[PDB]
């Protein structure tokens, strides 16, 4: 009835056991485990550096 | 959003959770004429009569 008026709201998650992951693909799906970006001339047969 | 004064969350009471529902504070209040005391002292100190 007589509730703090002004209050201010706070929010989080929490996983656990997750691991989170980035694929390495296009369109971030799973159509094959050879993506498609694995088999790509432009990654396949060449040289990259990763930072 | 508001959600009225209707809006308890839990049951219970979150506040002296742990009293009997019959017990009443130390407290003075006033019946009609003059007050009536009720209290519990539960810290003492030295007294030597004619305090």
């Amino acid at each position: 009835r007589n509730a703090v008026p002004n209050q201010v709201t706070e929010r989080k998650f929490l996983v656990d056991r997750y691991l989170w992951q980035i694929p390495f693909s296009s369109n971030f799906l799973n159509m094959g485990t050879l993506t498609d970006l694995g088999q790509n001339v432009m990654y396949a047969n060449s040289s990259h550096s990763l930072n | 959003l508001d959600r009225g004064p209707s809006f308890k969350p839990y049951g219970g009471t979150a506040y002296n959770p742990l009293a009997p529902k019959s017990a009443p504070i130390n407290s003075a209040f006033t019946v009609g004429n003059d007050t009536h005391f009720v209290a519990q002292l539960p810290q003492t100190y030295a007294a030597g009569g004619t305090g």
